[PDB]
């Protein structure tokens, strides 16, 4: 009931035990949108990689898609279970839409 | 960096004249006033995020994938792969909402920046440097099946 504009995506990353929770919204053509995580070893010169190409100790859950008041929210959990292995990694949540891309970084 | 396949949508694609894109008997992407009209738009995540990356494919006795190779639009006989290792790819297009035509789509070649899928009058799908604002020929209606 807040009488203010809605900002999208308003990307946010929340932490819980062993987990990063990314959330963001999309309003325009929400069916063409997706969220995914990326990671980069900032200690090495290896490229940015998809989560599934990092080997053991990490995984991302399927995105959860909800809608309310005409706005779709996407949420995606990244589980980092080997925090030693990924201590020097930069993680990035990406939300892609038809209007463009939004990204937010986080570190352990 | 590289691309990874995510979900697909079955799609009918129409140009500004309300003509439907189809793959003809010669594997040419044409527009006309049914399975050769059902396109599969597959979304890809990108390790170098730049926009919504897609492949466009069609099942008509085997699967054909749209290509912008050699700056010509054609179909290649292949499944859109689960990973694309190239930073630019002949089969990847960036799909956008059209500025000022908020219900319409445009598809930029990832291989040739600023070149777009366009309807050209046969009515052909062609690849087209956008030279002018509000060029309707690069605008598409993408309807959900």
């Amino acid at each position: 009931g807040a009488m203010v504009e809605t900002k999208c995506p308003n990307l946010d990353i929340v932490t819980s035990s062993g987990e990063f929770h990314c959330s963001g919204c999309v309003e325009h053509m929400p069916e063409f949108s997706y969220m995914y995580w990326l990671a980069k070893d900032m200690k090495s010169d290896e490229d940015t990689k998809f989560i599934e190409h990092l080997g053991d100790g990490i995984n991302e859950d399927e995105t959860v898609r909800t809608t309310d008041g005409g706005i779709t929210t996407l949420r995606k959990v990244l589980h980092v279970t080997d925090t030693n292995k990924f201590a020097h990694y930069r993680f990035t949540c990406v939300l892609t839409t038809l209007d463009g891309v939004s990204k937010k970084n986080i570190w352990l | 960096g590289y691309f990874g396949k995510l979900e697909s949508k079955l799609s009918v694609i129409r140009n500004l004249n309300d003509q439907v894109l189809f793959i003809d008997q010669g594997n040419r992407p044409l527009f006309e006033d049914a399975p050769r009209t059902i396109f599969i738009i597959s979304m890809y995540k990108d390790s170098q995020p730049r926009g919504m990356a897609v492949t466009i494919s069609v099942k008509s006795e085997k699967i054909s994938t749209l290509s912008s190779e050699n700056k010509i639009i054609s179909f290649k006989e292949m499944n859109p792969p689960d990973n694309i290792k190239d930073t630019k790819s002949d089969i990847i297009f960036f799909q956008r909402s059209v500025p000022g035509h908020d219900n319409k789509m445009q598809f930029e070649s990832s291989s040739y920046e600023g070149y777009f899928l366009a309807s050209e009058k046969l009515f052909k799908l062609i690849l087209k440097k956008e030279d002018e604002l509000g060029d309707r020929s690069i605008m598409f209606t993408v309807q959900n099946e």
